[PDB]
């Protein structure tokens, strides 16, 4: 099956002799407050012969047995630092589908390349060590990473509207109506500037024999070609430790198990973080609802959260920071139909309408067969 | 009879049906012409909303009758 | 793209309006419209006015833009905030669409609410069980709020 042969390209990569620790025990200490700072302040001076041996993390003032728990906290919340839209190094490809990519704007700061070679150095090293992050990239990332082409299918991962209205230009045929030319406006900091996609590019309408290379100029330009010096600085920080012999022996998909491990969604996240209409907490609707959550599969759990919500990525902070249609909104439960009927869902509002049914065993079978036609993961 | 639509893209498209052909046959013929399921398809006809088991004469269509292709409506 | 297209539709507006609604950039803003709907005559929100925000997002037009309404409607498919997603705004959304075509599609909206998409769900409920009382508070709300 799959998931053998992906454990097998994972014991020939781990067997590497360009891959094996070194004996020696090397000390990291950052306070539990100051994680970025810490982290950045270290990982950044760190010779590539000291990050290959044996990595030992104690947090400051918290001293305990069972060090691998620690490491394994301290990882999470230095992916979960470093990869924080809010600190403008990366950004969710839409706000109502939550995906991370490099953010153009991140070239204000005066100096990006260092902080890229730490996050490709940490990437690096979470996958040397065996550890795992827990961040949600897009499928183009990870085909970069192994300097794959990229295609126009890719912004699909991306943006579906994008993908949609690409794919339409496409099809159809263009006329003279539309005001489609080689140029794209960015709004960086106020004021939009304009880009040629080609040389005198804004005074070139798209005719039905230019479109073809308009779809192409487009797609490298949203995909590469606005972040070629940050993804540069990110890839050489990160095939610093992990030669590219190494990386390309996985797919799009491996190597996102590689790094994040098997993907799961929590539950009792989910359920401290929902709210109802016209259902309180102790309704029997709702208590049989968290049995069947808890007691599912990931995959068919995956499945209706892209059913009722409307995508199967969550946010970097679980469903507190979850986004609707125009803002926040979080997970809706809702007492709106008849018994006969099945659930129904609300994506832009993430609401989802169960009829008040009577029994849990008509429940798990309405939720399993409302949910058939949606595929998550 | 001949019958025509202006979809959302500015085109119109001719269809050949008859006064006593169902919608769903003219959906039928769309979908054929253009690929667009007779599902999404929301017609007005001088303010009337086309239903999907019914004629045209159903709706007082008549030769050269000009219809508009409006979109779902999900709030 | 994002800005010969915007002036394009600007000019198309100004030559030959639908003669109901109406839309123009507030102040210097070519990104921010306000835009004008006169209440339909056949609908119980006639003799009234509604008030449109529209932003148009950098990636136009192979991104829809984002309306909202600022006078209240008691409306199923209208929530409080005003915000409306139908597919002409979210799902079905082609490069070959201008903004009067959101403006018809919505003005006719007001006249023919969807039934079974209940955004107010008390709302879509009496709509579906007592139409008169819906009919009458739709009026009531358009004669408290629109003028």
């Amino acid at each position: 099956s799959h998931m053998d042969e992906y454990q097998r390209k994972i014991a020939y990569m781990y067997d590497r002799p360009e891959m094996a620790v070194n004996d020696a025990q090397l000390q990291l200490k950052v306070s539990r407050a100051t994680t970025f700072e810490d982290a950045y302040d270290i990982i950044s001076k760190l010779s590539v012969s000291d990050m290959k041996k044996k990595l030992l993390i104690r947090f400051r003032n918290e001293d305990g047995l069972d060090y691998g728990g620690v490491s394994r906290e301290f990882f999470y919340i230095l992916s979960h630092a470093i990869f924080n839209p809010g600190y403008s190094l990366f950004e969710y490809a839409t706000d109502d589908n939550y995906g991370l990519q490099i953010s153009p704007l991140s070239s204000v700061n005066p100096d990006f390349r260092s902080y890229f070679r730490f996050v490709g150095r940490v990437m690096g090293l979470a996958i040397y060590h065996r550890r795992y992050l827990d961040v949600q990239f897009v499928l183009p990332f990870y085909k970069r990473i192994l300097q794959k082409p990229l295609c126009l299918e890719d912004v699909k991962d991306v943006d579906e509207v994008y993908y949609e209205s690409l794919k339409w230009i496409k099809n159809n045929d263009v006329d003279e109506s539309l005001c489609l030319n080689f140029s794209v406006e960015e709004n960086r900091f106020g004021e939009s500037v304009t880009v040629d996609l080609i040389p005198n590019g804004r005074n070139i309408a798209v005719n039905n024999q230019n479109k073809m290379n308009y779809l192409k100029a487009l797609t490298e330009h949203k995909l590469v070609t606005s972040t070629e010096e940050q993804f540069n600085a990110l890839k050489g920080g990160l095939n610093e430790l992990i030669p590219d012999s190494v990386l390309q022996i996985f797919n799009e998909n491996e190597l996102d198990t590689l790094l994040n491990g098997k993907r799961d969604i929590d539950v009792q996240d989910w359920k401290r973080f929902t709210d109802y209409r016209s259902y309180t907490e102790t309704d029997d609707i709702v208590i049989w609802f968290w049995e069947l959550l808890s007691e599912w599969s990931p995959e068919k759990k995956a499945k209706l959260l892209q059913f009722a919500t409307g995508t199967s990525r969550l946010p970097l902070s679980g469903f507190k920071d979850m986004h609707g249609s125009d803002g926040p909104r979080k997970f809706t439960i809702e007492k709106v139909g008849h018994i006969s009927q099945l659930p129904k869902a609300h994506t832009c509002f993430n609401r989802l309408d169960i009829p008040p049914y009577n029994s849990k065993e008509e429940l798990e079978q309405k939720l399993t067969i409302a949910i058939q036609e949606t595929a998550g993961f | 009879m001949q019958i025509f639509v202006k979809t959302l893209t500015g085109k119109t498209i001719t269809l050949e049906v008859e006064s006593s052909d169902t919608i769903d046959n003219v959906k039928s013929k769309i979908q054929d012409k253009e690929g667009i399921p007779p599902d999404q398809q929301r017609l007005i006809f001088a303010g009337k909303q086309l239903e999907d088991g019914r004629t045209l004469s159903d709706y007082n269509i008549q030769k050269e009758s000009t219809l508009h292709l409006v979109l779902r409506l999900r709030g | 793209m994002a800005l010969k297209r915007i002036n394009r539709e600007l000019a198309d507006l100004g030559k030959d309006p639908p003669s109901s609604s109406s839309a123009g950039p507030v102040g210097d803003d070519l990104f921010h419209w306000q835009a004008t709907i006169m209440g339909p005559a056949d609908s119980p929100y006639a003799g009234g006015v509604f008030f449109l925000s529209i932003h148009f997002p950098t990636d136009y037009p192979f991104k829809p833009p984002k309306v909202n309404f600022t006078t209240r409607i008691y409306h199923p498919n209208i929530n409080s905030n005003g915000s409306i997603c139908l597919d002409i705004l979210r799902d079905q959304w082609s490069p070959a669409l201008t903004i009067s075509k959101v403006l018809l599609s919505i003005s006719s909206l007001l006249t023919d609410p969807n039934p079974d998409d209940p955004l107010v769900p008390e709302i879509a409920h009496v709509y579906k069980t007592d139409r008169s009382r819906y009919e009458l508070s739709a009026r009531e709300w358009t004669r408290k709020y629109a003028i």
